[PDB]
């Protein structure tokens, strides 16, 4: 979830399906 | 108990994503419109109500 390069390089992650208590191999539940 | 087969279809590479609106969305939306019909008439689709 990014939006333009000609306005900002931040970068936002999700990760679907999963609740990230397992991910690792600001956070936010989500359905 | 037993496998359920959404876990064999999710374990195989197959997702299932979630609509952008739920249900409560669709609802208030149906309220919206149910409410401008009553109160309003058709006049709430052409402007101001
Ligand atoms: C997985 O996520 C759900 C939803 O937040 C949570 O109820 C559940 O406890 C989580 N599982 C864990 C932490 O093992």
């Amino acid at each position: 979830i990014t939006p333009g390069t000609n306005t900002s390089n931040q970068v936002a992650v999700l990760y679907q399906g999963v609740n990230c208590t397992e991910v690792p191999v600001n956070v936010f539940q989500t359905r | 108990a037993a496998r359920d087969l959404i876990c064999a279809q999710k374990f195989n590479g197959l997702t299932v994503l979630p609509p952008l609106l739920t249900d409560e969305m669709i609802a208030q939306y149906t309220s919206a419109l149910l409410a401008g019909t009553i109160t309003s008439g058709w006049t709430f689709g052409a402007g101001a109500a």
